[PDB]
């Protein structure tokens, strides 16, 4: 049907405006389209935030404000707080569906940033006895919440056979991951050298390991 | 205050249907709609319809109408979704919203977790992972159905610890925790992962060995 758009991630420190966009691949948000916002925060708690464009939900700070800003449905937050920092959806009432823009991760700088500690265990001598071979990378410690992990098996990009966990918020605030490459012990032999490389605001950490 | 109560976590197997409800406390409950939420691991949110107990009249998502029955009965104050004909894509966390004029949710329920697999009752298999301050793990594979706790010297190790989310791989789960701690503490102080699968009373503790 229609496609609603959102950034993807905006960062912001204490203090500052921030704006968050909403648009529809129709053209123009109207006020018949109702724009919603909602937020999202850890162990799946949401709280509503903008009804009807621009009405402020029961409870909702006076610093959250809706608008549409020509054609786009907007979300201001004047004076963004630590705590402000979550998931931000906004859906559009539609041909009678509402239909969501798929969320923009703020993050409000609350403390500095942090790199990643990645770490890349190999498979365990138990775990190649069954034929299976898992390598497991752990990401800790990284703030801003946002990561990309890549491996490599032999220099070669691998896109089959590996899983990410999304981050996850830990009790100090900063954020941490973990990746898994499962393959056969067979196919563990066939190759040396094997990467998990994290990029973080731009910047790439490698831990390599090698089969021998 | 206002309050949307849901029923707890389902696991269902594959063609099967279920009925899960939220009760409203707080309000009116014949003013206000109750729209149900999708949300899928990483899909997003999807819309899947809206119902109006005051004079049930309800609303759909074109994609979940064949297989969504919506209802609500006052006298109870409470909405039931009815899903049928289950498939592992209708796995997700499932939320009741309370909405009115020209919003779909200002307060939200708690959600409700649904699982769709044929999968059976699979103790996890625990792996040691060490390297050779020391950065240990346990990882906890192949088991069926969620949760497994994992404890690090029986609690005693506290500090440090990072227990990741499970991911699905094939149709179990799996899942890995971390310590790290000084490297002159290792090996002299033997580090152990504790893990409890209760669904199958599955209790293993495995000790961390240098390679
Ligand atoms: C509550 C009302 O009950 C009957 O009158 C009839 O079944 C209506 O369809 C029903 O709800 C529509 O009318 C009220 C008018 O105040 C709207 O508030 C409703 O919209 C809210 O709830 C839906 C599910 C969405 O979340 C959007 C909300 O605004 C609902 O509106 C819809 O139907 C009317 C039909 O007359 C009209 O087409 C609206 O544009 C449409 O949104």
């Amino acid at each position: 049907q229609a496609v609603v758009t959102q950034e993807s991630a905006l960062t912001t420190s204490p203090g500052e405006t921030v704006t968050l966009t909403c648009r529809s691949s129709t053209g123009t948000v109207t006020s018949g389209n109702h724009a919603n916002w909602v937020q999202e925060k850890p162990d799946h708690l949401f709280t509503g935030l903008i009804g009807d464009t621009n009405n402020r939900a029961p409870g909702v700070p006076a610093r959250f404000s809706g608008s549409l800003i020509g054609d786009k449905a907007a979300l201001t937050i004047t004076g963004a707080q630590p705590e402000d920092e979550a998931i931000y959806f906004c859906a559009l009432w539609c041909n009678n569906h509402w239909i969501f823009g798929g969320g923009t991760k703020l993050t409000v700088l609350g403390q500095p940033k942090s790199s990643p500690s990645v770490t890349l265990f190999p498979p365990s001598s138990e775990e190649l006895e069954t034929n299976k071979a898992t390598l497991v990378c752990t990401i800790t410690d990284f703030y801003p919440g946002v990561v990309t992990v890549d491996w490599k098996v032999d220099g070669t990009p691998v896109t089959q056979g590996m899983e990410t966990t999304q981050p996850s918020k830990q009790s100090n605030n900063k954020y941490m991951a973990s990746s898994y490459l499962t393959l056969t012990a067979r196919a563990w032999e066939r190759h040396s050298s094997y990467s998990c490389q994290v990029t973080h605001e731009g910047h790439t950490v490698e831990k390599s390991l090698s089969r021998a | 205050e206002v309050q949307v109560q849901q029923s707890g976590t389902v696991l269902a197997r594959p063609g099967a249907s279920v009925k899960m409800s939220c009760k409203a406390s707080g309000y009116t409950f014949t003013n206000y709609w109750m729209h149900w939420i999708k949300q899928r691991p990483g899909q997003g949110l999807e819309w899947i319809g809206a119902i109006y107990p005051g004079n049930s009249a309800t609303f759909y998502n074109h994609k979940f109408r064949a297989k969504t029955k919506l209802t609500a009965v006052t006298s109870t104050i409470t909405a039931y979704m009815e899903l049928s004909s289950l498939t592992n894509e209708d796995s997700a966390v499932y939320y009741c919203t309370r909405g009115g004029h020209g919003y779909y949710g200002d307060y939200w329920g708690q959600g409700a977790s649904l699982t769709v697999s044929s999968a059976k009752t699979t103790p996890p298999s625990v792996y040691p992972l060490a390297p050779g301050m020391v950065t240990l793990g346990c990882l906890v594979k192949g088991y069926f159905p969620e949760p497994v706790t994992v404890t690090w010297n029986s609690g005693s190790l506290s500090s440090g610890v990072h227990t990741f989310p499970a991911v699905l791989q094939s149709d179990l789960y799996t899942l890995s925790s971390s310590v790290t701690v000084p490297s002159s503490t290792w090996p002299s102080e033997t580090v152990t992962c504790n893990v409890a699968h209760p669904a199958s009373s599955t209790k293993v503790d495995k000790k961390i060995v240098p390679r």
